């Protein structure tokens, strides 16, 4: 711990968690979301017999435990799973009290309100944070941007959402999200490689299964000419090593599998691609910041590490709107730490005290009180 | 009876031959897995490279 | 055969071949699909001494030959098999030629679509029907029951498929298969009986143990409290006749069994019951349909003979579901060949001969016509 | 007797009896399961004249008996052969008392539940023990090779069973039990003999013909190869001094009776090579701790005293599993009296006597107790 | 002489496991370094790699 009394900076993003110190340039720990939990009973003695398992103790475990996910699409199953999985963050990860330290968390957006009063009291209850500060990812993408205008597509694990925010504005009436995000992708090509010979279920094979779309996955120039030319496509078909050894070779499927999110009818949603989210997004606003809106869309999240998100965001969004003006996207390398980062930005400077929420406004006025210190 | 004797001299002998054969074959064994695992590591990275030469 | 061009009509369940003529109201030659082949050598002259064993030759020749499955949860293993017992079937037991008479297959849901590819064209090239069409065993069971709404159950020998269908359009975004099915019925009811004293592994005591669970087995109307009451249970404790005589008595292991499908932590799968699968099933799609699937649901298969299904069906649902609906289970007796009956409807109208896959068709196109012909 | 009241630590080996005292390295009482009777009646006097011989005595008095077995398998014959070997090993072998120890037994992997609340209730009103606890083989050997993760392959006389262990947990959904044991390599050997003009059919040369397999037996590395080699073989063909002073010379037999468990076809057993119930066992779990499983699997047995097991099990294993990993087997010398050595490590740590099956939880629940107090 | 016989079978057993884990000994060590000299030599193109880098 260090001297000072800076800051605690968490992004409990959807799929990952990323703790640090405020005034670092990088979370310190970070893990992915999943919670594992003995499958079967005890009656071994001498070691383990343990129930709650996380970070890479799960994973490296994730045979032998049920893996459960607390948080999905932003729905909360299990407060105490929160609970521990903060404890081992805190002291067994970050090895820090939170008793001396303020905590600046981001939430996904939109989220329930009554999910924030719950969590916020049974946070101040079981916690003795002394100050707290809650934010929407979004405006902490802008400020990894550094850029008070553009559109940002935030593509966590559950959600993806499409906020527009101009001259450091929020537009919550031009504001949407979508059921589409990692979830679907490895459920879609779970089904496809199940139609390739394949057919698993366990969550061991979902993690093998995000890593090869992590790795080989395209995002498909035009797709069913590629299809046609990936017929044979000898040099086009892409092998993978799986750690027990055999080689699965994929062909069109590598980038087959995002353009479900571009094409949503492959497995039945009545909103069209993401590219129709963001233009729509774009009209029900006034008309004429629409062009700044155009040249100024960023994309925020883990999956925005694999290619082709780029390309065909420009492309779409060209043939949609008149192509006068020259759209070009921009994506900082290793944007999903950003977020942290601009938790970071916000303890740096000196106006942030002025609006911690501390504990006395909470035994005030109940949890009801982030109602008016929030929003 | 000393015939006996030398015979299990021989033998003990020969059995702790065995177990220090075996101790160093464990430690080679894993020096060797590992020096295969971090090769394994890299020559998949230089594959992601190459992948990147076709993304550009 | 019939003076008429009839078409053919066969089901290769994953499990039982049900084949015979169109226009027929049960199909002709049923046979389990287990293979037999000498499990020793030739020295022996002047009868038998031949390889391939299949239908009710093999079911009596099960003790001298070691038992094979051409199939185990639609993986195939040797397309010769299938080669042999389609011949068989064909001439020996339809006493029928392929070649005047097109075939109407049904094939396990989610099958693989290079395993479509190759057994079409290894089809083609080693038989000479003049046309063909293959489907979907779900349709095939919606088509008997006549409802175009319904979730339905295919409870094979080697995969369990829940399949929703509202309206008559498939949901392939809703739709999984499980690995438990009869084998894994077999096994644990093999431990158990290990357990019990009797340890046997050959395939003749399978069949003899899944003969038991047709005819003694329960379904647990509330699971340990009828252990509980099953401890010594002198009334509620049956026994079986095994044909060489001896008395074999069983208790709770009669509804300990295929409560495993429902309670699978018992042999370690990470998915929870069938009745889950269902119900996840059912919330995929959008909200408001989901009551008349609740009220709709259908079972298929040849394992649903047994008693205690539905009643624990419905139970289960209504207990994951709210109990405002009336939930209630259809049924149709012998539905083992109703899929094969749904064949011969396709069959009975005049329209099934515009989309039949013609010889020439797959000549031009190869196999891959079939990618555009069927789908 | 030690003047402190430490526990009994015993185990009932299917083919071997090890018992002592806890805090022991090695047990102090070791015989072979092989009970003697008088073959004859009785009208001599003076000296003998006494109905059950075991242990050394028996074996002196090889000839005279009736050489039985009251254990084959795991199947118990009679009850009172077990209260009389015990009370000589009680009493006449280990000079000790039952009254003032606890006994920690070990059971034959997936033994009878009814077995075990027979055996438990005969003896807690035949004997006066403290306390009790029955643990499995197969987590013994786990504790005499200290590490939590393997597949345990024991080796008995009567049964040889695969049990995968993962951080130390119980796999029962992928163990099995094979019948082969040193009880068939006894058989398979008395057949070849006979086939080379020696045919016994007496225990005694049961015993000589099982001591020339613990001196003289190989472990064919390519096994047609070397009985093509073997034809003459002057020098691999290798002989043996029999007690009576015949020169008994055998040639590929050596390595072909061992053979016979990894070819099981020779004398007609569907279940393949142990080798492959070992893969069987190891694909039935998760996917990625398989290869651990490869690499860390243990063997136990009186009968692992032979050369060749461990080159041919990692060159088959390797043939089948991908060959990425490398594989090695772990087998401490005298792994025979490895499970005694555990049964110890059990007594050693201060927590064991929370969970002894003392007399009056026996008396309050009677032998149905061990059902909620072992598992 | 039981005694003796028994000796001269373990001391055969011993040699017997002695030989075959030398030999084993013998080709782990060859596969390893032929091994390690692989993961050196493109470790070696990765290191002409970082020069050029640097160059920049
Ligand atoms: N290094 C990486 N390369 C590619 N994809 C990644 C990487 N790390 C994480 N992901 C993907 O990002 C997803 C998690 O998104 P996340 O960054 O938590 O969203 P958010 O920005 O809302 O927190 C995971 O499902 C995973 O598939
Ligand atoms: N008369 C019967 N009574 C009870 N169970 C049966 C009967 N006939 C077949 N079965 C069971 O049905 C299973 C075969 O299922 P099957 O009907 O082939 O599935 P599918 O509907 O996918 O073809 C067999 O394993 C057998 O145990
Ligand atoms: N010193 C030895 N050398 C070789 N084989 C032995 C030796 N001692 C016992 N055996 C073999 O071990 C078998 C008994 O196995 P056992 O160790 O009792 O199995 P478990 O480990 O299940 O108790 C006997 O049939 C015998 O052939
Ligand atoms: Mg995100
Ligand atoms: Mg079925
Ligand atoms: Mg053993």
């Amino acid at each position: 711990d260090e001297d000072e009394t800076t800051a605690l900076v968490c992004d409990n993003g959807s799929g990952l968690v990323k703790a640090g110190f405020a005034g670092d340039d990088a979370p310190r720990a970070v893990f992915p979301s999943i919670v594992g939990r003995p499958r079967h009973q005890g009656v071994m003695v001498g070691m383990g017999q343990k129930d709650s398992y996380v970070g890479d103790e799960a994973q490296s475990k994730r045979g032998i435990l049920t893996l459960k996910y607390p948080i999905e699409h932003g729905i909360i199953t299990n407060w105490d799973d929160m609970e521990k999985i903060w404890h081992h963050t805190f002291y067994n990860e970050l090895r820090v009290a939170p008793e001396e330290h303020p905590t600046l968390l981001t939430e996904a957006p939109l989220n329930p309100k009554a999910n924030r009063e719950k969590m916020t009291q049974i946070m101040f209850e079981t916690f003795n944070v002394p100050a707290m500060y809650v934010a929407i990812q979004a405006v902490l993408s802008l400020y990894a941007s550094g850029r008070t205008t553009g559109i940002v597509l935030d593509s966590g694990d559950g959600v993806t959402h499409n906020v527009p925010i101009y001259e450091g504005y929020a537009l919550p009436h031009a504001i949407m999200r979508l059921d589409l995000a990692g979830r679907d992708l490895t459920d879609y090509l779970m089904k496809i490689l199940t139609e390739r010979g394949y057919s698993f279920v366990t969550t061991a094979e979902r993690e093998i299964v995000r890593d090869i779309k992590e790795k080989l996955c395209y995002v498909a120039l035009d797709f069913e000419n590629e299809m046609a030319t990936a017929a044979s496509s000898s040099s086009l078909e892409k092998s993978y090593e799986l750690p027990d050894g055999q080689v699965i070779t994929i062909g069109n499927e590598r980038f087959r599998c995002p353009e479900t999110l571009f094409q949503p009818s492959f497995i039945g949603m009545e909103s069209a691609g993401i590219h129709e989210t963001t233009y729509n997004s774009i009209m029900k606003c006034d008309i004429d910041i629409r062009k700044d809106l155009y040249a100024n869309n960023v994309m925020s999240g883990g999956t925005t590490m694999y290619p082709g998100i780029a390309d065909r965001m420009q492309k779409e969004i060209t043939a949609l709107a008149p192509s006068t003006m020259k759209i070009k996207i921009i994506a900082p390398p290793e944007r999903k730490y950003s977020v942290w980062i601009g938790g970071s930005i916000l303890a740096s400077l000196s106006t942030f005290q002025q609006m911690w929420i501390t504990k006395q406004e909470y035994d005030e006025a109940g949890p009801s009180i982030v109602h008016r210190k929030c929003f | 009876s000393d015939k006996l004797k030398e015979a299990e001299t021989r033998a003990e002998f020969a059995e702790r031959s065995v177990t220090k054969l075996e101790k160093s074959i464990d430690d080679l064994e894993d020096e060797l897995y590992a020096q295969k695992l971090k090769y394994k590591a890299i020559s998949e990275e230089l594959d992601h490279a190459l992948n990147d030469m076709t993304s550009i």
